[PDB]
């Protein structure tokens, strides 16, 4: 699986896998790992962007809150405003299970782009690396800004601002 | 990571540098230049960029300077300026016995007590602005050569100008020239760090402005 | 494990031995990281040996200066936070030595000719002539470093618990 | 090797992330099975002795001669100091005497790890071989799920007020 | 890379296969809608469709109605959803009465086919049950 799924292998650490979490595993558990990693990166990339915009000031619908750990988790109402969102992500997950039980499917290809590209166009391979490398930088960065607000009071930039 | 790494075309994994024996020698260093012990722990000589682009842009024509050559040319100019600047900074402070100052009231002790306030004081007056123009003329008349050597049209050594008015080296064996050249470099190196010392201490919270600056 | 020395007859206190000590199998899983692992194990051991004696000598000696003194600081565990002008400075010069190490790390492995840990650092001349004594020589550095890694983790954690003198008892 | 056993089922399949079974023989695994079951058999009873106390159904009367009551003792870790000392000494000596003698395979004729039946069949051959493997997996999965339940109940009662983190939402 | 090719490898056919037409999202979504799902009686096809339409046709009648500000704002509009469904069903009856042809041979091995006269009638009656029932369902859900 390591030699057929070249996406994710870059110059800083060509196939960085210390601790042997990947050593001698079936495809089905391996394909789970890649589909988990891509899902974590996508959510973290969208969380980072959604956290910076609410932090920077522009929080548009009802004008409620600037710090966005208050806005969501103490303040936004549990009964409906969180129920629906999780329900709406649940229908996307259900839809993606129908996506996964088809022939010729990649570990993380919801759009079904493998119908137009066979992964041997480097530009495709190269662009995919851009998504996943960024996704990786976003997972650590969301954890960095979440601990920063869970513990301290500062929720914005501590490095440049 | 599956291209051919850039660490191989610029690191030479066969020999080792005289300075820092645990690192391999950079490819452009030799024993050829004066004052050389193979010292380049950051592998700067090995950067494959044309640093003559700063003077003339690379889009003007085909052309390329060796990176090592441009560095030596810099290091000589950094040496020469620092040998004079350290010497000139102390001499106007009276570190050699006599407080050496230009004739005239404007450059005397009463208007400028020590060299530390000579840059800001002379900048307002204009004598500083005049020296900027005078250096500017020389730099422009001497930095065009870098272009010639980068076009392969010259066989001039780095930092070499026919400036030997007292004929120190006319007819000296290459062993004699190389040793003399090493003196320009070793004394220049010590004076680059001497000026960095003097300019730094003299600007912290304490620190005097006497001949000794500690 | 073969060639690279280190596993040798020292009985562990549970009924096992260190004749080949790799419980979770880092040798067979990712053996390309083996030169990085030895190089790590060394640098952790070298700094722990120096920091062990670095706790011994500042009990009775105290180099001349007002900034650190017994009257200035009685508890040598507090020299970290109360001399920060010397702290950044030691940190600054280590960063000059660690920075010239990068290109040795960048070709750590089969590309550069050197074995991990092996600076060309022998001014006095004490590394011996033949393998029989040389492998014994490299082995004595490993155990002394490993004994010193576990040492200062017991020394520093002891001093926060007991708050006492040098053998802590 | 050990990928088609009782304990392997959907959704996760054969779930060995850390890799303990990459260098396991028969003997290495039979120790892992025998006690993960035992960890589960504790935790499933740790759900039963626990729910009925927080629901309030307590034993009638006092506890001893000297007059401690069952209703006064709270639920969770804080109730361990309300029980008397010699009362805790009878419980620990019980569960000591349990595993030393009677939770034991002394005949050597156990069919599997976790079998304490000791050759006295209770109607286990009444089960067909598929029904045998069904009931052995239900105990295990309820064993595995109760471990994370009690680890829930111990950590949430220490952090928060009640252990029932899932009954905390939508009104206690 | 190219994300646009002729549909079904037929360059002269007048269609383009784009990510809006044939991608994994739009393939699995359209294949599970009741007008295209495998394994549905034409009654069931019409039932579901009707169940999902009568429920939201409610909204604009109850809110922006001529009697929206009265104590009988819910009644006014529910009645007018039924009148909308009667017009839509009437368009379904007439469409199938003219598009499909009656069958001579009693021969019928596919009783499941939707594009037939017999099945369209079942499909039309399922739409009317599901749309009046979903109109009544949010009559209960809004009366709160
Ligand atoms: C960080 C320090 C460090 C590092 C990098 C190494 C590296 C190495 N050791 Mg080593 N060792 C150390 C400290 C270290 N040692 C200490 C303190 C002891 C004394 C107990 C030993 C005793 C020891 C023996 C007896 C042997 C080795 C061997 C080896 C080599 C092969 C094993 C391997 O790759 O695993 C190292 C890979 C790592 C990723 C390092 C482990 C770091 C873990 C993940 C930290 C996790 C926490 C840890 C359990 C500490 C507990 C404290 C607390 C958190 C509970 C390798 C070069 C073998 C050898 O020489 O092979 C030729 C061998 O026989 N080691
Ligand atoms: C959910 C998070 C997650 C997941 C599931 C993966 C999974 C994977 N990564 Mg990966 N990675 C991640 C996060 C993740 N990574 C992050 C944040 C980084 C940046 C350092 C990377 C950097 C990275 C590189 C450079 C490479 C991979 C590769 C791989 C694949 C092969 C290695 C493997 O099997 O690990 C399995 C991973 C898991 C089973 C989950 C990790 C378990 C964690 C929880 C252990 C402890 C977490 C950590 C120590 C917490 C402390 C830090 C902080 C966040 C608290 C595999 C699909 C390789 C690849 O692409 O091959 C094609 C590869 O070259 N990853
Ligand atoms: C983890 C992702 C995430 C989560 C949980 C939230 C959660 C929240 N955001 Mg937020 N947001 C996000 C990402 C997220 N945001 C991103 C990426 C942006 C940049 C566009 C924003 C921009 C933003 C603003 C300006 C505001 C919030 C607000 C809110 C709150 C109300 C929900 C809302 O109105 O969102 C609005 C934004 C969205 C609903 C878009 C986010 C979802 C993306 C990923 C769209 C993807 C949908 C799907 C992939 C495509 C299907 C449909 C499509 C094909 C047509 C809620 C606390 C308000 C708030 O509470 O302020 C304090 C508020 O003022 N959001
Ligand atoms: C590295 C990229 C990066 C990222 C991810 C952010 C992210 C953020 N910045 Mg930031 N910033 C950056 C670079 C970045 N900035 C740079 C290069 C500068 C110029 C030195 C700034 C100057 C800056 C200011 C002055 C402020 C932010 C603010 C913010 C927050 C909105 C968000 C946390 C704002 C913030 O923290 O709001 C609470 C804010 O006031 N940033
Ligand atoms: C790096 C060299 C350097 C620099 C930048 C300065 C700069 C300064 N000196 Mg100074 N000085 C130096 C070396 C230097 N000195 C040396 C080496 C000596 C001793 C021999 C002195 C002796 C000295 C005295 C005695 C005094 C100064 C003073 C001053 C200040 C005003 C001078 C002025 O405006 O220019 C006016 C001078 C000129 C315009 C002279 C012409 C300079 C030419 C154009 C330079 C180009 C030739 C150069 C040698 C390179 C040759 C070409 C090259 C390719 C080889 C100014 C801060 C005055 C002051 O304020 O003291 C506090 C003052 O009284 N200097
Ligand atoms: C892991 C097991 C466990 C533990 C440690 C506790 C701990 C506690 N319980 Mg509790 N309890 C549990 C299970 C547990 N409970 C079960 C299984 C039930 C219902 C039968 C209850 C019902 C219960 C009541 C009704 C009361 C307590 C009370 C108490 C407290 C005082 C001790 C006492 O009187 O025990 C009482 C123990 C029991 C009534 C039953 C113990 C059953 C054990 C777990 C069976 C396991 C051994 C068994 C012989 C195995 C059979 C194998 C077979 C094949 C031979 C204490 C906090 C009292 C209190 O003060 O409340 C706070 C009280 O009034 N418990
Ligand atoms: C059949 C033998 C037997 C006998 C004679 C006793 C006798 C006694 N038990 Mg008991 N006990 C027994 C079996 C027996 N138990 C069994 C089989 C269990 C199950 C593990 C227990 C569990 C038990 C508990 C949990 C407690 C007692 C306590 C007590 C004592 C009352 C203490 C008091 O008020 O002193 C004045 C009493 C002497 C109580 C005690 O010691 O409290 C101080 C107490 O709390 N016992
Ligand atoms: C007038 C007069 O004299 O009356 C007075 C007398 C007196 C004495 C004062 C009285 C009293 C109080 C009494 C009698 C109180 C009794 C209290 C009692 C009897 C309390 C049992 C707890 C059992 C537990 C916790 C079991 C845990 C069981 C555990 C933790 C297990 O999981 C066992 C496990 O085994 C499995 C299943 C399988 C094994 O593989 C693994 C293990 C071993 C771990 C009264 C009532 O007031 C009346
Ligand atoms: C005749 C005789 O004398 O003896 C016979 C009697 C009899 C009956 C035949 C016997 C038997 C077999 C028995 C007793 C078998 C028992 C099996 C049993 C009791 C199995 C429990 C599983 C519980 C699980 C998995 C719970 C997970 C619970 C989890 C993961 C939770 O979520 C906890 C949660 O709490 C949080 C953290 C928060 C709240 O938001 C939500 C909830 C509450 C949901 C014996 C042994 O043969 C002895
Ligand atoms: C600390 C200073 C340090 C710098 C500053 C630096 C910078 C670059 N590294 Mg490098 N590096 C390490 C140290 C440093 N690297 C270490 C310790 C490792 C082992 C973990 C390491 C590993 C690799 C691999 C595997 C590759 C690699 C490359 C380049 C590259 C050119 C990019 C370009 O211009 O295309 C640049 C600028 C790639 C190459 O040569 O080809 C594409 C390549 O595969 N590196
Ligand atoms: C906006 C949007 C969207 C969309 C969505 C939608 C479009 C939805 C819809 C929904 C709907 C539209 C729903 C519906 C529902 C319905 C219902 C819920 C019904 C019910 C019914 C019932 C239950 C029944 C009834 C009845 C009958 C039939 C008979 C008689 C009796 C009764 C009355 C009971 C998306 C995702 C794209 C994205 C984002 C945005």
């Amino acid at each position: 699986w390591k030699d057929e799924n070249i996406i994710g292998i870059t110059a800083p650490m060509g196939f960085f896998d210390p601790l042997g979490l990947s050593s001698g595993k079936s495809d089905e558990v391996m394909n789970l790992y890649r589909e988990a990693e891509l899902k974590h990166g996508r959510v973290a990339m969208a969380a980072c962007l959604g956290w910076y915009i609410t932090a920077a000031g522009v929080h548009p619908a009802f004008n409620s809150a600037l710090s966005s750990d208050p806005l969501e988790a103490a303040k936004q109402l549990p009964t409906v405003g969180w129920l629906q969102f999780v329900l709406g992500c649940g229908a996307i997950e259900w839809l993606a299970q129908q996506i996964k039980a088809r022939p010729g499917y990649q570990p993380g290809d919801i759009l079904g782009a493998a119908y137009w590209v066979d992964n041997s166009d480097e530009g495709w391979v190269d662009y995919q690396n851009k998504e996943i490398n960024n996704g990786r930088l976003a997972m650590v960065a969301f954890m960095g800004i979440f601990v920063q607000d869970l513990y301290f009071g500062n929720y914005g930039d501590q490095i440049f601002r | 990571a599956m291209p051919e790494r850039l660490w191989d075309s610029m690191v030479d994994k066969t020999q080792r540098s005289k300075a820092v024996p645990f690192l391999p020698r950079a490819v452009n260093l030799d024993g050829s230049l004066p004052g050389d012990v193979g010292f380049d722990p950051f592998y700067l000589s090995s950067i494959p960029k044309d640093f003559s682009g700063f003077i003339q842009p690379p889009q003007w024509e085909e052309k390329g300077i060796p990176t090592l050559y441009w560095m030596r040319e810099a290091e000589l100019k950094h040496s020469r300026v620092a040998m004079l600047a350290w010497f000139g900074w102390l001499a106007t402070d009276g570190a050699f016995g006599v407080t050496l100052r230009f004739p005239g009231e404007i450059y005397s002790v009463e208007n400028i007590p020590t060299a530390y306030e000579a840059h800001n004081a002379l900048v307002s007056q204009g004598s500083m602005g005049f020296l900027l123009l005078a250096v500017g003329f020389i730099e422009f008349c001497t930095g065009a050569v870098l272009v010639e050597v980068a076009k392969g049209d010259s066989d001039r050594e780095a930092g070499d100008f026919k400036l030997d008015p007292l004929s120190f080296l006319k007819g000296k064996s290459e062993e004699e020239i190389k040793r003399m050249k090493t003196r320009e470099i070793a004394n220049g190196r010590l004076a680059m760090l001497a000026f960095g010392g003097v300019a730094t201490q003299t600007a912290l919270e304490g620190g005097n402005h006497a001949f000794p600056y500690f | 494990m073969v060639g690279a020395e280190g596993p040798e007859p020292i009985p562990f206190a549970p009924s096992r031995t260190s004749k080949n000590f790799d419980p979770v199998g880092f040798a067979e899983r990712s053996p390309e990281w083996l030169p990085w692992y030895r190089e790590a194990e060394l640098k952790h051991g070298r700094a722990a040996m120096l920091a062990t004696v670095g706790f011994v000598v500042p009990e009775f000696v105290r180099i001349p200066g007002e900034q650190f003194s017994f009257e200035a600081i009685p508890k040598v565990i507090d020299a970290h936070d109360a001399l920060p002008e010397s702290m950044i400075q030691i940190f600054g010069w280590i960063s000059f030595l660690e920075a010239c190490t990068f290109p040795a790390m960048a070709g750590l492995g089969g590309k550069y000719d050197r074995k991990p840990g092996d600076f060309s650092f022998d001014p006095l001349g004490l590394y011996p002539t033949d393998p029989e004594k040389q492998k014994k020589m490299q082995l004595a550095e490993l155990k002394n470093g490993r004994l010193a890694m576990i040492a200062i983790g017991g020394m520093v954690t002891g001093a926060a618990v007991t708050g006492h003198g040098f053998p802590y008892l | 090797a050990f990928e088609n056993e009782l304990g392997v089922q959907p959704p996760l399949g054969f779930w060995d992330p850390l890799g303990l079974l990459d260098n396991a023989d028969q003997e290495r695994f039979d120790r892992l099975r025998y006690v993960e079951i035992k960890h589960g058999r504790i935790a499933m009873l740790a759900v039963l002795g626990h729910i009925t106390t927080s629901s309030g159904r307590t034993l009638g009367g006092n506890i001893d001669f000297s007059g401690t009551a069952f209703s006064s003792i709270k639920t969770g870790l804080a109730g361990l100091s309300d029980i008397p000392q010699a009362g805790l000494l009878q419980i620990v000596a019980f569960i000591g005497f349990l595993e030393l003698f009677v939770m034991k395979d002394a005949k050597g004729t156990g069919e599997f790890p976790g079998d304490f039946r000791n050759g006295i069949d209770f109607g286990w051959n009444n089960f067909s071989d598929e029904e045998k493997m069904q009931k052995r997996a239900i105990e295990l999965n309820n064993g595995r799920a109760a471990q994370m339940g009690i680890l829930g109940l111990m950590v949430h009662e220490k952090i928060g007020g009640d252990p029932y983190i899932i009954n905390e939402l939508l009104g206690y | 890379a190219n994300f646009i090719k002729p549909y079904n490898d037929d360059p002269f056919v007048g269609h383009l296969a784009t990510p809006i037409t044939s991608s994994a999202v739009t393939r699995s979504l359209l294949k599970n809608l009741p007008a295209y799902r495998f394994g549905l009686t034409p009654l069931l096809r019409g039932l579901e469709i009707g169940l999902a339409h009568g429920y939201f046709l409610i909204g604009p009648f109850f809110k922006l109605g001529p009697l929206r500000n009265s104590e009988i704002a819910l009644f006014a509009g529910f009645l007018s959803t039924i009148g909308l469904i009667l017009i839509l069903t009437l368009g379904l009856t007439i469409y199938g009465a003219v598009v499909f042809k009656e069958e001579k041979v009693m021969s019928s091995a596919n009783v499941n086919n939707l594009q037939t006269k017999k099945a369209w009638d079942q499909f039309k009656g399922g739409f009317f049950v599901g749309a009046c029932g979903s109109a009544g369902f949010a009559l209960i859900c809004l009366y709160v």
